This record gives C-alpha cells, structure tokens and sequence, in this order.
C-alpha cells in the first residue's frame, strides 16, 4: 500500500455511508490502515475520532495507547490502557503495561506503586515482576541488597 | 426460546459475507434482551460477535445504524460490568476490630495490632473505591452524554421504514436512561460527590442531550427528591445547597 | 430561626428554617413544585457571583417546572422564556478553551459575566 492506497478508501466508504455518526464509527477501521502505512499524527487523529462515538471499546483506546506509545508519550500512553482496562478486567497484558510504564516514568507517586501489586497478583512471580521491583527501587546499595 | 435467539447469531457470524446481517441481527436480539435487563444474555450475544467485524464490514442507512447502535449496545454494558464491580466493593468494606472489655493484657495488644492493620486496610478500600469511581462514572457519561446524537440515537436517517426497531430504540432510552441516571447519583452519593450530584440537573434538562423528554413526570420529582438529599449532606458540610462557600 | 442558622427534630426546625431561599428545598419536599420553579429562578436571576452555580439553579428550575402540573400552555411558556436565558448563557459557556488559560480564567469558579 501507499498513502494513495488508504486516502483514496476515504472517498470508497464516505460514498456508501455519509453521515457524521458513520463517518467517525469507521475511524477506528480508517485509522487501522494508516498504522500500517506509517502515519502516526494521522492515525491518532482518525482513531481519535472514532473514540468520540465509540467511547467504550476497549480495542480502540488500547490502539491509541499503543499508538501514543509509539509516540513515547507516557502520560497520554498510560490514560489510554487505563481505559480500555477498566473497561474490560480481562486484559491482564494491559495491568503489566501499566504497570510497566509507570515504574519506568516516575516513582514519586504510590499510584506506580499500586499498579505493581496488581501486576503481581496477576502473573505470579513473573521474571519481569521483579524487574519492575528493581526499577521501583531504582529512582542504597543495602537497599538494593535486602 | 433464549438459546434459538442467541444460536442463530453463530450461524449468521460463520459466513463473513453476512457480517452486516449479523450484526444488524445481534442488535435486535440484544435489543429484546436490554429490554428485560438480561445482561449476561444480551453480551453472551456480544461475544459471538467477532471484535474485528465492525473493521471488515467496511454504506447503507442500514449499516451506518447498526454499526452505531452496536457501540451503544456496548457503552451501555460496560456501563455495567463496572457498576457491578464497584457495587460489590461498597459492599466488602474492612470490618472495625472487635472489642473485647475488660481485656488481658495479652488481648490488649493483639487488639493494638489488629486496631492498626484495619486502619490501612480501609484507606486502600478507600483507595481501590476511587478508582472503581473513577471509572464507573466515565463510562455512565459516556452512555447518559453518548456522543454524536444522543444514545441509541440514529444519526442516518435514509434508512427505510422499520417501526419495530425504531420505537424499541425510545423505549429502550425511557428504561435504561432513567436507570443509569439513578445509579449515577447513587454513585456520586456514595463516595460523597454531592456538589457534582446536583449537576445531574443541568446534564439532564440540558438542550444539547433532551434527557428529560426521556423521563416520565414521575422520575422527575424522583430525581428532584435524590438531589435535595445531597444537598443536605452539603450543608452539613457548611456550605450552600449546591456546594459553594457561604460567603 | 435566625439563631438556628448562624449556629432529625431538628430538621422540623430545617423544615421551617427553610424558609429563605432554602425555599425551593422545603418546596420539593412539600411536592410543591410549581413553587419551587418560581424561587429557584429567582435565585437564578440574582445569581452573579458564580457562573457554574447560575447554570445549576435554571437546570433545577427547568427540572422543577417540567415535573411539576402546569397546564401544556403555561408550561410552554415556563420553558419558553427559560430558552431565552438558556441562550445569553450559552454564550459565555462557548468561550474558547485558548483564550481561557490565556487570560488565567478558572474554569467553573468564575462570575456571571455580562453582554
């Protein structure tokens, strides 16, 4: 594909569905071609508006979280899984994330600390819980040692 | 009659060339289902329904609606899943220590201890609570504010006739958009957001959404009687009814 | 009553302590809601101080007036020359979010502005 491929499908599905409801409703599958032809302020605006009518699902705020990953923008990546893992408890991949992310940002806050219990409880002495342990610990030598 | 509704959706979802049939056709059975409250009915309908259709699919009046109402659909069940969740919680809260008069000096400290683990137990209920609060709320703004027209709120309107899904698509507002405004006030109650209780009047008479032609007269008053009772608490607090400083 | 104010069987003391702009309080408790239209606009009008709290007294009354039994003509005005205030306020609500942090505008906590 190209960027003729996916801005031409513009014109395929706005001349079989036209109104504005419908037109934001396939943000989310518009947005899903321009992550794969490597347009990403695009991409975030077109899922961005999908989300706008289809506040609840927990696949298109999770797209942009991974999106807003792409971006490295934590504080907007973060909100976006927290989203889509309140909305759905199952995404357990989800709870790591979060608590991946903010152990790595800022400890200062016992929020990060919070969403490391969780990703505890939910992969049981996983190799990568214990990372997380030592890059909490991180932000002092018998510290590290105990 | 339950399982012939629900098991004619996998046969609809096997053949990917009537994607757009069964969708339109799970909207309907889950509107049916909404209608009775079958929660665990009408998602166990959701499930069925592949989570990459709505991409595939990919447009008739009768699509563009069923797409939308489809989303709805699922604004309205995680306006649930959620409540359930922090509803279960509120009803789980650390229970004081017990006491016992006349203690012996061994039962004195087991009781300091104990006296103490509860005192950071019911911080963190209060702190799992916020955020179960938090979240419960978003999504009952989501549905009672749903974006681009109002929920279960077609936005085509080429369609053709179908009176049938059009008055369950009223009804369905005048049943669950009462109900989760009820809930939401007893949300905003119990966590003790009184101030923004109040402002559930101004969501609801508001313009923009019409969510009070959604209520009988009834429902109203209702509403009218669970907004006095924050602002009770709130000048309790000292402050006026709605919350602000008594300069 | 003056003297419970600067300060259960003590709201039957609320309930006549309402009287005085708490008004509209005792108003829906005694389902005298027509009333309470009448005094929570009145609050509405004289309101300058907070914006926010302006938008909440309309939204009430309106809320008052529509459950209440006015006749579908009276109603029809109720809610008519309510429009007409929904419409200036509109506007101070539209203002842009640029200007609003710009000017260092608190969101909520800001006064009635006037035309």
């Amino acid at each position: 594909r190209s960027k003729a491929d996916v801005e031409r499908y513009i014109a395929s599905v706005q001349g079989s569905t036209p109104s504005p409801r419908q037109k934001s409703m396939k943000g989310f599958y518009f947005a899903k071609l321009y992550y794969e032809a490597k347009e990403y302020d695009l991409a975030k605006k077109y899922i961005c508006t999908y989300i706008n009518v289809q506040e609840r699902d927990p696949k298109a705020h999770r797209f942009l979280g991974l999106l807003y990953e792409l971006e490295e923008n934590t504080d907007k990546a973060v909100e976006c899984y927290r989203r889509s893992v309140e909305l759905n408890p199952t995404q357990k991949d989800l709870v790591l994330k979060i608590a991946e992310l903010l152990c790595k940002n800022d400890v200062t806050d016992g929020r990060a600390k919070y969403w490391l219990e969780r990703a505890a409880k939910l992969f049981p002495g996983s190799p990568a819980i214990y990372k997380l342990k030592e890059q909490l610990l991180d932000c002092g030598w018998n510290k590290l040692f105990d | 009659e339950d399982r012939l509704k629900i098991d004619v959706i996998d046969w609809l979802v096997f053949d990917p060339a009537q994607r757009a049939e069964a969708l339109k056709q799970g909207n309907a059975i889950m509107r049916k289902f909404l209608a009775s409250k079958k929660h665990e009915a009408a998602k166990e309908v959701f499930v069925k329904i592949p989570q990459d259709s709505i991409a595939e699919i990919y447009l008739p009046a009768e699509d563009d609606n069923a797409i939308r109402e489809h989303l709805c659909i699922r604004a309205y069940l995680e306006a649930h899943e959620t409540f359930n969740e922090w509803f279960k919680h509120m009803n789980s809260v650390p229970q004081k220590p017990a006491l016992i008069p006349q203690p012996t000096f061994t039962e004195k400290v087991a009781h300091e201890h104990k006296e103490k683990k509860y005192e950071m137990d019911f911080g963190i209920w209060k702190g799992h609570l916020d955020a179960l609060t938090a979240d419960v709320k978003e999504k009952m703004y989501n549905v009672l504010l749903f974006v681009d027209g109002g929920w279960m709120v077609d936005v085509r309107e080429d369609a053709k006739e179908d009176h049938e899904r059009t008055h369950q698509m009223v009804l369905l507002r005048k049943l669950c958009l009462p109900m989760l405004c009820f809930l939401l006030h007893t949300i905003l109650h119990s966590t003790g957001q009184y101030q923004e209780c109040l402002q559930l009047a101004d969501m609801v008479s508001s313009e923009r959404h019409k969510l009070y032609l959604v209520f009988s007269k009834e429902e109203l008053r209702k509403l009218l009687q669970k907004l006095r009772e924050s602002s009770l608490m709130l000048l309790d607090q000292g402050l006026d009814p709605l919350g602000y400083e008594i300069q | 009553l003056f003297r419970w104010y600067l300060e259960q069987h003590g709201q039957l003391a609320n309930f006549l302590q309402a009287h005085e702009h708490l008004s509209w309080l005792h108003e829906i408790n005694s389902q005298e809601l027509e009333k309470a239209h009448a005094t929570l606009l009145g609050l509405a009008n004289m309101e300058t101080r907070y914006f926010a709290k302006k938008k909440t007294l309309l939204g009430l009354s309106k809320l008052a007036a529509l459950a209440s039994d006015f006749s579908e003509d009276m109603l029809q005005e109720k809610i008519e020359e309510m429009a007409e205030q929904e419409r200036f306020l509109l506007h101070q609500e539209t203002l842009p979010e640029q200007l609003l942090a710009e000017k260092q505008l608190n969101l909520s906590a800001m006064p009635v502005l006037t035309a």
